[PDB]
């Protein structure tokens, strides 16, 4: 159509000139260039180059300019024009990226168009203080019943998923993304999480997939995709977490709830590891430079719980590292094990032995866990985790072998809190204790299917109090034990 | 005083040229023109009259030719009683949202250790109600302890509950620098010491003084954060002779920073990769907080373990810092003993028969044995079994094994994880029941029915409830 | 340490080797004690398997620490000059 | 002691080297007389034979320096000229010393008031408009200063003008203007 | 590039007190004062800075001399004077140390009073 | 643009431009020689000079030669034509038989394609071979390692992959010769041509061979896979084609790019590899993908040094 | 010469662990950049293109011959150091030598299960 | 002539740095002044590093360095059978000169 470029393209088109002050490349080659010049520019402020790209000023120095170039560096020769944006590195927030995948540096690719965003905030912004912050009490649900029961997430805690190479880290942030759906259609606006997935160094495809995943499971209305993939340089790279996070402190100061994903950390830090081996820094542990932990600290500290004084938001980071062999010994995997609150431990063993998701019970943790879990998720999960500390011990036996049949699960199948509730309810009170293991998850197929025709009222009231009484004890008993005979 | 430009900008480190009037190495100056006050500390003289600075706060806006204002001393932060109760950051400023902190006098962070004439060489046992600590490494009143361990084994949760048992027991002006840690825990100890009445927020009478630099600050406030939780703990010693408690939480941070720093002042590297001064640093500041005639300072650090080596130049070079090493291993928490402590590798300067007496001495080193022995057959265990071991040898893994769960303790910060309520077992009882246990007093009873109990009368109640529920 | 490692992994395999040539000659002999001694053999060549494999991970991970701390020196040395 | 700086500051071995000579001339004052000095100095060196005669790293530093100190008392200069050429002989940079004049011109440069402004059109440029465009660009600057306008064409520029004052920059060019709009339309 | 050609003595050089027995500090940092001057120092000679802090004339380079300090940099400042001794390192000997304390120079440290021994010994 | 060479060290060549400086990445021409060498532009030194790395010999080269700028990255010779061809990194025949009389030029270092012509589905790869198509099935547009050796049968395989992709699907395919041993080089094109993949007499050959082998600098050798990579990418991207690019060693690339990274000067990394060892390795594996025109499905033989699968 | 003039040869290089480490200390004197045990980047070129000028020419070409008997000496047993990594991964077989099968009186102590030779049974005689 | 005729500038430890020698080749056999052959391995802006097929005590700061215009080449052929060279073709084994009658690189 004439009429879609003609519009206002050319006549609100800000083809005015004015007085910039600029620089001239001296020198480009691994992925920073020397820039003789800009004299006023400021530490870490967003600079253009002639060629449409753009850079942070990371070294000032007395004769020249070392510029971070955030793209390929082969778009950039000796003498291009490097003007100055007067910005530290920043980044569009708001709520108009949710449904729109971007790149580290906010534009969008998915040819949906511009993303109108008005506010603006820095990537390298602070953490809250002591005082704007406040323990982790609301619960933050992923629907899976191994998390959702043992190792719990809070609003505002940081948990990591580390594992070896395809163990079903990513699946856990779908699931937990796709989960989410139930409390952004729902009345509530105290439940609603908005989720942002930062993808790092991942196959662009994968992404792709993804995306189609979380649009099928109609998730992507609520969910912003920061993209910095396997092919995109190395600055990108690092920069992506950052950019998502700036994203997501959007809703944290918003008195909103954001939960953000970066898939995954080891790769920002190999990226890193690069520019700092380019830059001729000295390498320590790995190669890895000095302030690889700073670099994964300064992140996962704004990932953050505000008190009632500061918007009571939250931001929940769940940070996703690959070790290798199962060494979680490492460097990077113990950097990160020493900025979070918790790990969610997958393991090879449990994930070919058919064992999905692979959660390693015995060394998952989460430091904040029980302050952020519903009353009868507490009831029953207190139990439950009991008597798998009992059959781990022995490795009852046969009461350990169901429940762990009992926590397996299906892929981009999360389920709601009550009926994890009542299925660990019909597992852990022995209502399968003869029921032979095999037919275990067909039982809990069936049984859910039951709960969720007709004893809709039950689920309804545990949802509404968020404790299983006495009253619904009795009534989820007979409910099971009719079932069992009936199965 | 003098003024001078920025010249040059690479992270946290500054160059300032100065046109008359060069500060003195350590100084503080002010840098105009920014929304909160930026602090750089002089590092070195570079000569043409530049000195390197490395700064306090974040360094981004910073433009070349900014102008920079000396101070005339060294940072400089409120020292005395109106400290306690109150956060404060790495320069001295209240970060709590309470106001100023009107003291009446200030003391720069940077100062010189206490002289040879002036230490103190009096060692009286601590007792902190944990089993492993006060039976294999006894602490020491007036003494620096230091708390090894990775990531995730247990440093925090320790010390939170030594917080809790002897800084409550305690009437001694309590001091806790967190340096590189967690913010949320900073906040949790906050309020957790409110709740307690031990920081009264109104009718002042508190009895700890916070000072915090987490993760999310600069390596320059990793870096002088200790030193300035130090300042304060040494105002309190010396200018009060009051019996001070350091807590210091995460101290190997305060290396780690330095390191981080150390490729910007443009020094050549150590063996991992650490600045050339580790040694010289960590003694600097670890030198100062000591005991003295004048005042007791009882120093417990948490010291991390990067990728669990304990042979990495910073925990290697704090061992000889310290007067009783408290080494948890991550193979021992996944056995699922908590506290997580290494008996094998956790030392006491008080650990003499001539200080803890010749029953706790003895029973000390057989335990010790008895792990020793376990330990070193565990490869023959492992390759042919048990059941290829002589009577002897089985007896001896038996007790081993008694010993090793009995060395665990529920703690009462970790009600949350273990389920059970916290135990505070006095030295006599654990004393008494290790003795039996090394004696064969209990070779009827079942290994579980050690883990995770109190004295060893819950031991044999534990395993009463086992032979007859089950 | 890696000669260290080396020298354990080179034992740990001639045991394995060993208890395997056992279990053999049991279940060849066996054709009540030589039973025990056919399953406890098997039992000691798949726990030797087992610490080798372990033992070989960590010696894979000591070479390349070995080989990236051999070349940070060359590198820090030739970076002075 | 103390350093008198001068208002631009440029770097490396020649900055450092002609630093130093104008923070001697500014105690004196004769830094138009030394810039003088060492404009004969360059031409006297820019000369195929000295400069080979000096550029020669097999002519050890003392048969050098004799040639420049009996060259330097031919043209009767003044000794803080002679001291800095015995400089540039002592540390060896004395073939650099070029780069040492250029600076310490730079540096004067400044010292006078002139800011260099470069206009490329993608049309050889007017009489009548090219002075317009040195009087418009006369009114962004202070009092006490002049202009070293100096205008080179790029004929790929498609129109308009591209003004650098100092480093200041303007882009009115037409290309640039295209490449907006395309960008507009696309985006 | 050059430790010595710094602005400073460029233009004081070229434009026009003791250099052989007496530096000037031109860089100090982390311990390390470089020293220009001194051109009588012999290596390892033990030299005084303007505070009374001593050094080690560790590394005598073309222009610059490394001096090592013997405490703490604070109070040592760029463009410091630094004196020659003409002596290297030497200790207090004899029978009169037996049952003191003393640092890493022969300075007693238990504050029983100064040594009172009668030799020396490098 | 003309250049000269200023410095020659190894296979790294120093060269500075009077006019206009070639962007990174760039073929330039090295005048004079006898056969044609070609450096690439890997760095911009200031001062109007240019660091590159060449892709053959560089002796007999004197400082003062012209270079001569070419505008593209490398430009090799593509089109349906190149099938049952040998041809080296910069595009020329090597089977001696005469040029490529190809229609158009592809430019090596394409970017891999866009977010919004990535494909959202998943699909299989169809090879017709029961033990590949049951238990591992290929996808399309997916990486693929063989972890063979000699002794199996690893060169019928491939073969056979090529036949039935060529066969069940309209497929052409591209084997890529990463650091490749000349006789395995030479045995592969005879065992090719005799089994019928190859059509030395006709135009019904199935696969364009592509050859760095082992003698060649190590830029030639990390370049290589990039120049099958782009004779497929033609394939896939202007026949709507389900291209096959085979990797005859993928490890041999890594190294390859790190002597490069070495030769740069570069700070290696992790057990001495190149810095930038995971962009390089997603720079490259990135275009093998399924567009919206077709797909690149590549089989990359895998070589784990020292049997650990940890480095 | 005799490859390219229709006639056979062979050549032993005795051994080239020894040309590689001169090779090294001449890279590093000239300043170049050192790599893995300081060794240059090119030290597998420096090997490579040595080894595959010993090729079997076909017999449009004179059908000459040149084989190639390189020689590594390992420390302990090590092949996966890098220049017997460079020259294992560039050659066409290896014949592996063992002390311990030195002393146990095998002599030539040729360890069979190592040494390998991927165009050796097209070379044997048919009835060897 | 400072182009096919250089000045060794720096020796050490088996290193020349020459200055002139604009034209010569990279990996060309050039003559010292003291008979000593040497390669030109590193062609730098402002010299050449060649490398000596000899000892460095021979060769000192100043010495005379002229081009042979080839590259490094070795005698080949029939008449080497039964005589032990060296590493540049030159008979070692006292035995006479050797008769090649071909060259090659
Ligand atoms: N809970 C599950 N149940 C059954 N199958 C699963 C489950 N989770 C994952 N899978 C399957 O196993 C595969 C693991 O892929 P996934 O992306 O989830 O793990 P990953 O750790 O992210 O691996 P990668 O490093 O490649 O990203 C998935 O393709 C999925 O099909
Ligand atoms: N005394 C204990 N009892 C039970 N669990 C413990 C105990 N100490 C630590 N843990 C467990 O180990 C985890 C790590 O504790 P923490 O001290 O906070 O880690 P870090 O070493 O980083 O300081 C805790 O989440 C807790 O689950
Ligand atoms: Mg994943
Ligand atoms: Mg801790």
């Amino acid at each position: 159509e004439m009429s879609s470029i003609l519009e206002e393209r050319i006549l609100g088109a800000d083809t005015s000139v004015d007085l910039e002050e600029t620089g001239r490349v001296l020198s480009i080659g691994d992925g920073i260039a020397r820039v003789h010049g800009l004299r006023n520019v400021q530490a870490e402020e967003m600079v253009e180059f002639s060629s449409g790209l753009k850079g942070m000023s990371l070294n000032l120095e007395p004769d020249n300019v070392g510029v971070v170039v955030f793209g390929n560096d082969k778009l950039i020769k000796e003498g291009d024009i490097v003007k100055r944006t007067g910005a530290i590195v920043d980044v569009p927030v708001g709520e108009e990226l949710l449904g729109r995948v971007v790149d580290a540096l906010g534009n969008a690719i998915d040819g949906k168009g511009p993303i109108g965003s008005k506010t603006r905030r820095r990537v390298g912004l602070k953490a809250p203080g002591i005082i704007p912050r406040i323990s982790v009490r609301e619960p933050m649900q992923t629907g899976i019943k191994a998390v959702d029961s043992l190792v719990p997430i809070g609003r505002g805690q940081r948990e990591l998923i580390i594992g070896d190479r395809q163990t079903g880290k990513t699946s856990i942030a779908i699931d937990t993304i796709i989960n989410q759906k139930r409390f952004n259609d729902g009345s509530d606006e105290k439940k609603k999480l908005y989720c942002i997935y930062v993808a790092i160094g991942q196959k662009r495809s994968t992404v792709a997939q993804l995306v189609k995943r979380l649009t099928d499971a109609d998730a992507m209305k609520y969910t912003i995709v920061v993209s910095a993939t396997a092919s995109d340089a190395a600055p990108l790279q690092y920069l992506a977490p950052y950019s998502g996070c700036s994203m997501g402190e959007y809703f944290r100061d918003n008195g909103k709830h954001a939960l953000i994903i970066y898939d995954d950390l080891s790769k920002q830090a190999v990226a890193y590891r690069q520019m700092s081996l380019l830059l001729r820094r000295p390498p320590g542990r790995e190669a890895y430079p000095g302030d690889v932990f700073y670099l994964h600290s300064r992140l996962l500290e704004r990932a953050a719980k505000m008190n009632d004084a500061f918007g009571g938001g939250s931001l929940t980071a769940l940070p996703v590292i690959e070790t290798q062999a199962g060494d979680v010994s490492a460097y990077i995997p113990t950097n990160v094990i020493s900025i979070t609150d918790g790990q969610i431990f997958l393991e090879t063993e449990l994930f070919y032995k058919g064992i999905r998701p692979a959660i390693n019970v015995g060394l998952s943790v989460s430091r904040v866990g029980s302050a952020a879990q519903t009353r009868a998720m507490k009831q029953v999960a207190g139990t439950m985790k009991l008597e798998l500390a009992q059959y781990r011990e022995v490795a009852l036996l046969s009461r350990g072998v169901r429940l762990t049949e009992l926590l397996k699960q299906g892929q981009y199948s999360p389920m709601a809190i009550e009926e994890q509730v009542a299925v660990i309810y019909a597992g852990v009170r022995g209502y399968l204790d003869k029921l032979e293991p095999s037919k275990i998850t067909k039982f809990e197929n069936a049984f859910l299917s039951h709960v969720v025709s007709q004893h809709q009222a039950l689920l309804g009231t545990i949802r509404a109090d968020g404790k299983i009484s006495e009253q619904s004890d009795a009534k989820l008993k007979e409910i099971v034990t009719n079932f069992l005979a009936g199965f | 005083a003098a003024t001078g430009r920025i010249v040059a900008v690479i992270g946290a480190v500054v160059d300032v040229q100065f046109d008359e009037g060069l500060p003195p190495i350590l100084n503080a100056l002010e840098v105009q023109g920014r929304e909160t006050r930026l602090v750089l500390e002089v590092a070195q003289h570079l000569g043409e009259s530049t000195v390197r600075t490395i700064a306090m706060d974040g360094t981004e806006g910073l433009v070349r030719g900014q102008k920079v204002l000396d101070s005339g001393a060294p940072i400089k932060i409120p020292v005395g009683p109106e400290t306690l109760g109150r956060i404060m950051n790495v320069i001295g400023e209240p970060i709590d949202e309470r106001g100023p902190i009107k003291t009446k006098q200030f003391a720069p962070i940077h100062a010189e250790a206490p002289e040879f004439m002036e230490m103190s060489v009096e060692q009286e046992i601590l007792v902190t109600g944990i089993k492993v600590v006060d039976l294999l490494a006894p602490y020491a009143k007036g003494g620096k302890i230091g708390l090894f361990g990775g990531a995730g084994v247990g440093k925090t949760v320790l010390i939170m509950e030594l917080i809790n048992n002897v800084a409550k027991a305690h009437g001694g002006y309590s001091v806790f620098a967190g340096v590189g840690e967690r913010t949320r825990e900073g906040n949790d100890l906050y309020h957790e010491m409110i709740e307690s009445g031990v920081i009264n927020l109104k009718d002042a009478t508190s009895k700890v003084a916070l000072v915090y630099g987490q993760m999310n600050e600069p390596p320059g406030a990793r870096a002088r954060v200790a030193l300035t939780g130090l300042t304060v703990a040494e105002y309190f010693r010396d200018q009060e002779g009051q019996d001070v408690l350091l807590f210091i939480d995460n101290i190997f941070r305060f290396t780690q920073a330095g390191s981080e720093v150390s490729a910007l002042l443009g020094r050549i590297p150590s063996a991992v990769g650490y600045q050339p001064t580790l040694a010289t640093d960590m003694g600097t500041m670890q030198e100062r907080i000591t005991t003295t005639k004048k005042g007791s300072i009882t120093s417990v650090q948490a010291i991390y373990v990067p990728a669990d080596d304990l042979t990495d130049p910073a925990p290697a070079t704090t061992f000889a810092h310290l007067d009783a090493t408290t080494v948890l291993s991550r193979a021992i928490a996944e056995l699922g003993i908590y506290p997580a402590v290494d008996p094998l590798d956790s030392t006491s300067r008080i650990m003499d028969p001539n200080i803890v007496g010749s029953e706790h001495y003895d029973v000390a080193r057989g335990v010790q044995k008895i792990l020793q022995d376990y330990k070193s057959l565990q490869d023959i265990i492992a390759i042919l079994g048990m059941d290829e071991l002589s009577e002897e040898d089985k007896l001896t893994v038996s007790r081993a094994r008694k010993i090793q769960r009995f060395l665990s303790q529920p703690f009462q910060v970790a009600e949350v994880f273990t389920g059970h309520m916290g135990k505070l077992v006095p030295l006599k009882e654990t004393i008494k029941g290790f003795q039996q246990i090394l004696a064969g007093e209990y070779d009827h009873l079942p290994e579980q029915a050690f883990y995770m109990v109190g004295p060893i009368e819950e031991a044999v109640a534990k395993a009463d409830k086992l032979a007859e529920e089950h | 340490t890696l000669k260290d490692i080396t020298r354990r992994l080179k034992s740990i395999k001639n045991i394995q080797k060993i208890t395997k040539s056992m279990k053999m000659v049991a279940a060849a002999k066996y054709a009540s004690e030589q039973s025990a001694r056919m399953t406890a053999m098997d039992n000691a060549s798949k726990n030797a398997s087992e610490m080798i494999d372990k033992l070989t991970l960590t010696f894979n991970r000591t070479r390349q620490a070995v080989i990236t701390k051999e070349l940070i020196e060359i590198i820090s040395g030739a970076a002075a000059l | 002691a103390k350093l008198v700086r001068p208002p631009v500051q440029v770097y490396g071995i020649e900055g450092r080297y002609a630093t130093a000579l104008y923070s001697a001339a500014s105690k004196q004052n004769k830094l138009e007389q030394v810039e003088k000095e060492l404009l004969r100095v360059a031409q006297i060196l820019k000369e195929p034979k000295v400069a080979a005669s000096v550029l020669n790293p097999y002519v050890k530093r003392s048969i050098k320096v004799k040639s420049l100190n009996d060259i330097t008392a031919k043209e009767r200069f003044s000794p803080l000229t002679t001291n800095l050429i015995n400089l540039l002989a002592e540390n060896g940079r004395l073939s650099n010393t070029q780069g040492v004049v250029s600076a310490f011109s730079t540096m004067m440069s400044v010292h006078r008031g002139e800011v260099p402004c470069t206009v490329t059109s993608a049309s050889p440029l007017e009489e009548a408009t090219l002075s317009e465009l040195k009087t418009v660009l006369k009114s962004f600057l202070s009092q006490g200063q002049v202009l070293k306008l100096e205008a080179k064409t790029d004929p790929s520029i498609l129109g308009g003008m591209i003004v650098r004052i100092g480093e200041k920059y303007v882009d009115m060019s037409v290309k640039t203007k295209i490449q907006k709009l395309g960008r507009a339309m696309r985006e | 590039t050059g430790t010595a050609e710094m602005s400073s003595i460029l233009e004081e050089r070229i434009l026009g007190v003791d250099l052989e027995e007496t530096g000037r500090v031109l860089s100090i940092g982390d311990g390390i004062a470089r020293v220009h001057g001194l051109r009588n120092v012999q290596a390892e000679e033990m030299v005084e800075f303007s505070s009374g802090l001593k050094g080690m004339s560790l590394n005598l380079e073309p222009d610059n001399v490394g001096v090592v300090v013997f405490g703490n940099d604070k109070l040592i400042k760029e463009g410091d004077i630094v004196k020659r001794t003409g002596a290297i390192v030497d200790v207090p000997v004899g029978e009169e140390l037996l049952g003191r304390v003393v640092d890493a120079l022969g300075n007693a440290i238990d504050g029983k009073g100064p040594i009172g021994s009668k030799t020396r010994r490098r």
